[PDB]
């Protein structure tokens, strides 16, 4: 029965588990990588459901196609909307990036913090992660600022 | 006033902090305490926004303002008010199904483990900041269950 939350069930939720992960770190840099860890512990499960709801249950082997996947199927299913820019760094052939225009976490809350973060992105890092390995895609996720909030997708060689 | 957003994301995220409780904990029994204490947490802070975002007075109005409102306006649900005490003290909560569950599991060697336990937390701490000392706790859960039973009763006033 496909259900409608009001956008506080989420931030409220999330904000909870920040603050769980705060209290047994030492450093922010620390605190992303433990959200990051929830995030690619669920990864594979939002993988298979969507596969097998929305592409027949054929999963992808191209990198191309995963990464649409993400753009498009993931992203769609987890924040209402399509992500805002698939891009391939023109550097190397093994990086590439998803660049959101605001941070993930502004549509669930009435107003902006003063002071972003990237812990909603770390999080979903860690589910984009997930998906990707999961799928046969050995990769490393990482977030960061620029151009918006960017997670960088990078293969393994 | 009040934004909606899909189901999936929010069963998704409680799925993996329930996951990761697990992990952080050998016990299945003292995740149920953090998962209280963290729903107490949120309680707090969702009274707010609540009453703020709307317009009760004895435990019988409580029961509807807390199934048919409030309910429905964060989870998107309206659970059924029944069984209560002769004296407007204790009543249950009912649902066809579990709110915080769909399509993420958890390995199942899990026995004592109550996978929704935050929302007696969140309960008893919203409850707890409009001067309403009460408690809530699981009584079927959907466990091998018919239906999600939730039983609450009004302890004192503060
Ligand atoms: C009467 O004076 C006001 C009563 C307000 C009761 C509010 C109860 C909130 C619990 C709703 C459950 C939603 C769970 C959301 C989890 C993120």
């Amino acid at each position: 029965p496909k259900t409608e939350v009001s956008v506080s069930a989420f931030a409220l939720l999330f904000s909870e588990m920040v603050q769980y992960c705060q209290s047994r770190v030492y450093s922010v840099s620390e605190l992303q990588a433990r959200l990051a860890d929830m995030g690619q512990g669920v990864g594979a499960s939002l993988l298979d459901v969507l596969v097998m709801r929305e592409k027949n249950g054929k999963r992808e082997t191209k990198v191309l196609n995963i990464l649409l996947f993400i753009k498009v199927n993931v992203w769609k299913a987890l924040f209402g909307k399509e992500a805002d820019k698939l891009e391939q760094a023109n550097d190397d052939d093994k990086t590439y990036y998803i660049i959101e225009k605001e941070p993930l976490i502004n549509a669930y809350i009435s107003v902006p913090k003063e002071n972003s973060t990237l812990n909603c992105a770390a999080f979903t890092g860690g589910i984009v992660e997930a998906i990707l390995t999961h799928s046969g895609f050995p990769a490393k996720v990482t977030v960061h600022w620029h151009k918006g909030t960017t997670l960088m997708i990078k293969f393994d060689e | 006033e009040s934004k909606k957003m899909s189901s999936e994301l929010f069963t998704l995220t409680y799925g993996a902090l329930v996951t990761q409780l697990c992990k952080d904990y050998e016990n299945d029994e003292d995740v149920n305490k953090q998962l209280d204490r963290m729903g107490y947490n949120i309680g707090v802070r969702l009274i707010e926004d609540f009453l703020a975002r709307s317009n009760c007075h004895d435990f019988r109005e409580t029961a509807d303002v807390i199934a048919k409102v409030a309910f429905k306006m964060y989870l998107g649900i309206t659970p059924s008010i029944t069984n209560w005490s002769p004296a407007g003290d204790e009543f249950s909560l009912i649902l066809e199904n579990n709110p915080l569950v769909d399509f993420v599991e958890l390995p199942d060697n899990h026995s004592a483990l109550i996978y929704s336990n935050l929302l007696c937390g969140v309960l008893r701490g919203a409850l707890e900041m409009v001067q309403m000392a009460v408690e809530a706790k699981f009584v079927q859960d959907t466990k091998g269950d018919g239906v999600t039973e939730i039983r609450m009763r009004f302890i004192r006033r503060i």
